[PDB]
């Protein structure tokens, strides 16, 4: 409900160093392909960061409704970006409960 | 073993199938049937159905 | 044996590092790709080098 947003601008972007920072599986890119991200140039790139449950990762797609995509974080239907999600059970969970 | 699921090792086996241009040598467990001629019949020649 | 991020590179038409310098598949590829996790056999606490 309070997702951050970082402006990435006035820099050269290497998208092959993304895989060395987080242990995800693959990109989920809409409009583009993740292997052609180094051969083309943008104007502004935004990065939104939040933590959700594994049931609700499918609601981070354009055209989806539900609980996250209704009152928490809604994507436009003309989305031209990539969604990266990975599991984190060793940093976001506690035996007493992370609240 | 302490790395995440994206940095864990994976074993990959890739099978590439060479289609019918040469005489076939890798064929499945289906049995054969005696040949009939001069009769309207469904045939199956090495996977070619007609 | 590859890493988990690089399983998506074993496909016709993909690029990256494995696809460009280690193992390239043709664009007219026909066949199957089989991948499974091997964290119990191909890993070591000190580093499988």
């Amino acid at each position: 409900y309070a997702w951050n947003r970082k402006r990435i601008s006035n820099c050269v972007a290497d998208y092959s160093v993304i895989y060395n920072f987080a242990p995800f599986f693959a990109f989920k890119c809409y409009g583009v392909s993740p292997t052609k991200l180094n051969d083309l140039c943008f104007t502004n790139v935004y990065a939104d960061s939040f933590v959700i449950r594994g049931n609700e990762v499918s609601q981070i797609a354009p055209g989806q409704t539900g609980n996250i995509a209704d009152y928490n974080y809604k994507l436009p239907d003309d989305f031209t970006g990539c969604v990266i999600a990975w599991n984190s059970n060793k940093l976001d969970s506690k035996p007493s409960g992370n609240y | 073993p302490t790395y995440g699921v994206g940095h864990q090792p994976y074993r990959v086996v890739v099978l590439s199938f060479e289609l019918l241009h040469a005489p076939a040598t890798v064929c499945g467990p289906k049995k054969s049937t005696n040949l009939v001629k001069n009769k309207c019949v469904n045939f199956n020649f090495n996977g070619l159905t007609g």
